[PDB]
């Protein structure tokens, strides 16, 4: 009865990990283990949270543990303790396995291997946290745990992979205590995540694991934008590892999420758009995927304003994504026409909300590109164009300002346009028919070779899994 | 974190904080990595001036910052040149990761000179620091 | 040593400041080693704390104002840490809002905009509505009037503060030669004659002399008092094609098909 | 709810067991789903999505119009006080 219940969920769980330990005791692989490892993870974290805070506590007790299943119940203590299935019959078994960890061999000693079983029941711990939605000191609890358990010791290929997930947990749990209410000794903590993040680094450098190395990256990425130490971050991206060779797709969107970011902080608009395109199309479409997405289109609309560009009308319109996205969409608008007052109307309406996701700073730089597109929406309506005409229309100041406004703003090339002062007119410089200047020929030889290099990686991929399957028995 | 009261260190004009500021980049020097890489050549002025002790800690910073940047061969250069405070970290359970890649550097300089003549135990190709 | 200096910057030398000052950082290594370096804060290490703030703090003010701006970055570097952590709790001053100030200008009047707005986010986390901006807003409004592109609420932001003779005038200077240089880089395109009194004009100039002596170390050719932007722009152009670049910087018609004739035979 | 074209990733990308949790916590990483935090947090609900007949709910196309303001009144107006000053010419 209530037995049963709890040994059901053992009994899911033990089938996937005996799959891997039988793989490992060939030979050490990163991909084959993982796809295995993330199906268990699903299955336990909907397990935690849906059946009863004691189905985790069934496991640890009942393996060998060097002093988790105590850690572990100290939890379930502080939300109404549990005691039941703990007696032998949940503690006097290992679970089964064929030798490698099974009852009668662990307890007698002529083999042990909690190698394997100490990461996972970790992983177990991190679960249950998040689903309980709870924080305080069962955080630091689980941050001061793991920790050293892992570093007094190197790990095997596999279990650095296990170890990677765990580090993410550890840190959005201890961002988010700050959030929900601050506190003066969460920020002195923070030094001391800061340091073993970086370390961490190093430590996956030598065990030549593809996918330890890249989610580790992605997480000193998070790390410095929610601190806002952005200088640090600007030396790190200059001088990155990542490789795309194994990662799953989810951390690939991250990676080049936080890209975008850091660039836009920069003034770099031309690589930040490049960039955040890429994060989206890895990402689904899915209301899993959902809140991700939106900080992105938010930083997307922000970069195109920064630009000149201006973002689509209809983006807003085809997805349902329209009241999260509503103070782009008046700032869209706004740049569009080139009305200063519907600008500073927009930015002093939304302001709390911009704030909350920090984008409040990128978005005060967009006073200035009001200005600048309206120049250039002035400068096509009308070839030559009066310096008084200008000041009328987006509500700006002497004829001598707007002189300065173009000098400036056509360094970068926003107007191209250029100012008489002798003959009182600025004079565009556009007149199309760059198809008789040889333009295109620079063009096409770029799509070339963009379409040569997507050839490159159909080559190697398309073998690669093939290979794997003609060399694996199935006849 | 930043790096930055550890870069004022090097550049204050006293004697005595620069033989402190070797001590503390190097504590960290897993952290701060990326962003002591770019001021690694600093850290070069103060090898060559002769009114440090620490030169051998000033080496032994730029092994650990080369490895994490990706180029191994130039780590494995002035480890050597540290000369001692090297086996002090080949059984932690943390940094083995410099010492390695010195067994391996010796390897491939033992076949090119063993071809020569069977002697090659006495060349200056060979640092002595190498050997042990 | 340590409390002399506190006295001798309340006095107004600055100099005696600067002297005095490698006596004292032999000590400043004694006190650091006293707190943990803010892995715990007690009210302990909050007393030690505040030694520590305050031979840096009146150290980076004086920087400036001796016109050391290289020592002025090396002092205000070492405060860092205690203002990033332990807020609410002797972490934050009336100094504290004066000395980030003071550095924002730092790295505006070096013409870094790259390192002005990533400095720019930490402070968002720290004080910029905890405090809110009352002498923070100088350099922000700055920065801002030039990337719309207008020089002249820029200068009378700048002249208004020369009224201010303090340590904020120091970085006022430094900012209106940078606002000639830039004006200097556009007028290239803009124009390819101006008169000397037109020159004068955009140049922010009140004297013709002045004008013409700004021409010289500017590399401006001023012939019969009218300018030849179309020269300078051949000598800067023909430096950018010296480099080895060069190839591949034009893209030879005979180099892109010879791209394209080996892939498809590899 | 779908990011752009919503075909275009529908079809792009589909659940995996193996997938689901990641992307959990990729949307518990910006914390929240932001979209039902946004309501709550400015103590209204939508008025303002009802600027015009295309912002509400895309039933319709795109005009590319952005004030929805009758052109009509304007154009009526120009037409009658041109013709009186010729008239007057």
């Amino acid at each position: 009865l209530h037995h049963s219940e709890k040994k059901y969920a053992e009994e899911d769980q033990v089938q996937e990990l005996l799959k891997v330990l039988n793989e490992i005791s060939k030979t050490t692989l990163t991909l084959d283990p993982r796809y295995i490892w993330r199906s268990l993870k699903d299955l336990s974290s909907l397990r935690n949270q849906e059946l009863l805070n004691a189905e985790t506590l069934c496991f640890t007790v009942n393996v060998l543990y060097p002093d988790s299943s105590s850690f572990k119940k100290n939890l379930l203590k502080f939300i109404t303790s549990n005691h039941k299935s703990s007696v032998p019959g949940s503690a006097e078994l290992r679970n089964s396995y064929p030798a490698s960890f099974y009852s009668v061999n662990t307890e007698k000693k002529t083999i042990e291997v909690t190698a394997e079983i100490n990461c996972f029941m970790h992983l177990l711990v991190q679960l249950f946290l998040w689903d309980s939605k709870e924080l305080e000191q069962l955080v630091e609890f689980n941050r001061k745990v793991v920790i050293p358990n892992l570093l007094c010791y190197y790990n095997l290929r596999s279990l650095n992979l296990i170890n990677a997930k765990l580090w993410f947990y550890i840190y959005l749990s201890h961002e988010t205590l700050a959030r929900s209410s601050e506190e003066i000794n969460s920020d002195n903590q923070n030094i001391i995540l800061r340091s073993t993040m970086m370390k961490f680094l190093k430590i996956a450098s030598l065990k030549h694991d593809n996918e330890t190395k890249a989610m580790l990256i992605n997480l000193i990425l998070r790390d410095f934008l929610n601190n806002g130490e952005v200088d640090s971050a600007s030396d790190f991206i200059s001088k990155l590892e990542y490789p795309h060779t194994d990662v799953s797709s989810s951390l690939e969107a991250r990676y080049f999420f936080y890209l975008s970011k850091i660039n836009a902080i920069q003034l770099d608009y031309s690589t930040a758009n490049e960039y955040i395109i890429a994060a989206i199309r890895k990402a689904p479409h899915n209301s899993k995927s959902l809140g991700f997405l939106q900080q992105s289109n938010k930083l997307h609309c922000c970069i195109q304003l920064l630009m000149g560009d201006i973002p689509e009308l209809s983006f807003f319109h085809q997805s349902n994504m329209q009241k999260s996205l509503l103070p782009y969409y008046h700032l869209t608008k706004a740049v569009k026409l080139g009305d200063l007052k519907k600008f500073t109307s927009t930015i002093t309406k939304y302001k709390q909300l911009l704030l909350k996701d920090d984008t409040y700073q990128l978005c005060v730089r967009l006073r200035s590109n009001v200005i600048k597109t309206g120049i250039r929406i002035i400068s096509l309506t009308y070839k030559k164009i009066s310096l008084r005409d200008i000041c009328l229309k987006l509500n700006l100041d002497s004829e001598q300002t707007v002189e300065y406004m173009v000098s400036r703003a056509i360094r970068d090339g926003v107007i191209e346009a250029k100012i008489n002062h002798e003959d009182g007119f600025i004079e565009t410089t556009e007149l199309l028919n760059i198809y008789d200047s040889e333009d295109p020929q620079q063009v096409f030889d770029e799509r070339i070779k963009f379409a040569n290099q997507l050839h490159d990686e159909y080559l190697v991929s398309m073998r690669y899994p093939e290979d794997k399957k003609t060399q694996q028995n199935e006849k | 974190t930043t790096a930055a009261p550890l870069l004022a260190l090097l550049r204050e004009n006293q004697d005595s904080v620069k033989t402190y500021a070797l001590e503390s980049i190097n504590n960290v020097v897993d952290q701060l990595w990326s962003e002591i890489s770019n001021e690694l050549p600093d850290i070069e002025a103060l090898y060559d001036d002769d009114t440090f002790s620490d030169r051998e800690m000033a080496a032994l910073i730029a092994s650990k910052v080369y490895y994490n940047l990706g180029e191994y061969e130039s780590a494995v250069k002035y480890a050597l040149a540290a000369k001692d405070r090297f086996d002090i970290d080949e059984k932690s359970q943390f940094v083995e990761t410099i010492v390695s890649k010195s067994i391996e550097m010796y390897v491939q300089e033992a076949s090119k000179q063993y071809t020569k003549d069977e002697q090659f135990y006495t060349k200056d190709i060979i640092d002595p620091k190498l050997t042990s | 040593l340590t409390k002399s200096l506190s006295i001798a910057f309340e006095n107004g030398d600055y100099a005696a400041c600067e002297k005095l000052l490698p006596p004292i950082k032999i000590e400043l290594i004694k006190n650091n080693l006293l707190i943990p370096d803010l892995s715990i804060q007690n009210d302990i290490y909050l007393n030690d704390l505040m030694i520590t703030k305050r031979i840096l703090e009146v150290g980076a003010l004086a920087s400036i104002q001796t016109f050391n701006f290289d020592s002025f970055e090396n002092y205000f570097n070492q405060l860092k840490p205690y203002y990033f952590s332990n807020n609410h709790k002797l972490s934050e001053s009336d100094k504290k809002s004066k000395l980030i100030s003071l550095y924002l200008l730092n790295l505006l009047s070096q013409n870094n905009t790259t390192k002005f707005h990533s400095e720019l986010q930490y402070l968002d986390k720290h004080i910029k509505n905890l405090e809110d901006d009352s002498l923070l807003s100088y350099p922000i409004k700055l920065d801002r009037w030039l990337m719309e592109g207008s020089y002249q609420k820029a200068w009378d932001l700048l002249q208004s503060g020369s009224q201010n003779i303090s340590e904020f005038d120091s970085f006022t200077d430094i900012l209106k030669s940078a606002i000639r240089d830039e004006i200097a880089k556009n007028t290239e395109l803009s124009y390819d004659f101006l008169p000397l009194s037109n020159i004068k004009a955009l140049l922010f100039f009140n004297n013709e002399k002045e004008t013409e002596k700004f021409a010289l170390e500017r590399n401006w050719p001023i012939v019969n008092s009218k300018v030849y932007f179309n020269n300078q722009s051949k000598e800067k152009a023909d430096y950018e094609d010296e480099m080895m670049h060069e190839e591949d910087q034009k893209t030879n018609i005979i180099e892109k098909a010879m791209d394209y004739a080996i892939s498809i035979e590899n | 709810m779908s990011t752009d074209v919503a075909a275009a990733q529908a079809q792009s990308k589909i659940d995996l067991t193996k997938k689901k949790n990641e992307e959990i916590n990729k949307k518990s990483l910006e914390e929240d789903d932001e979209f039902e935090d946004f309501p709550i947090d400015t103590w209204a609900n939508g008025e303002t999505i009802k600027s015009n007949a295309v912002t509400q709910t895309n039933i319709w196309e795109e005009n590319w119009d952005d004030v929805e303001v009758d052109d009509d009144f304007t154009n009526e107006l120009k037409a009658e006080l041109d013709r009186y000053k010729r008239e007057n010419q």
